[PDB]
């Protein structure tokens, strides 16, 4: 991100975020077996404005 | 031959709307009795010939005789008298 975006200027953001489901890559705590034909997941998403 | 998810599985089929139960049942189609119609002719003119052909052609021949057989004037030898 620019620190400062002067008068007449354009800045150029990036981000990342990982939202987690298992607790981490050695464990499984939280994690969801998606193997379900009938019913679809949802991941909600507000972003600024 | 799927795998049941143990985390989210499902149930049996649960009831629906139907289609009208008669309107899937079909009526049994009723057949009256018929007839081959008019006489038939006993046989046809055709078009083409009902028996076998040739492929080759064979000359054929009658017997004919000569006539009557006549005589003739030989020209004759001469006599050997110990000159032939």
């Amino acid at each position: 991100a620019p620190a400062t975006i002067a008068a007449g200027a354009t800045g150029e953001l990036t981000m990342y975020y990982w939202v987690p489901l298992a607790y981490s890559e050695t464990d499984l705590t939280g994690a969801v077996l998606a193997n379900v034909p009938q019913s679809k997941q949802r991941l909600k998403l507000e972003f600024a404005n | 031959m799927a795998l049941i998810n143990p985390q989210f599985p499902y149930a049996g089929p649960v009831p629906i709307p139907g289609p009208a139960p008669t309107e899937t049942m079909p009526l049994l189609n009723y057949r009256v009795e018929g007839r081959i119609a008019g006489i038939q002719q006993a046989r046809q003119f055709m078009p083409f010939l009902q028996g076998p052909h040739r492929e080759v052609a064979e000359q054929t021949y009658y017997a004919i005789g000569t006539g009557i057989q006549m005589g003739q004037t030989f020209n004759q030898p001469l006599i050997n008298t110990q000159e032939g």
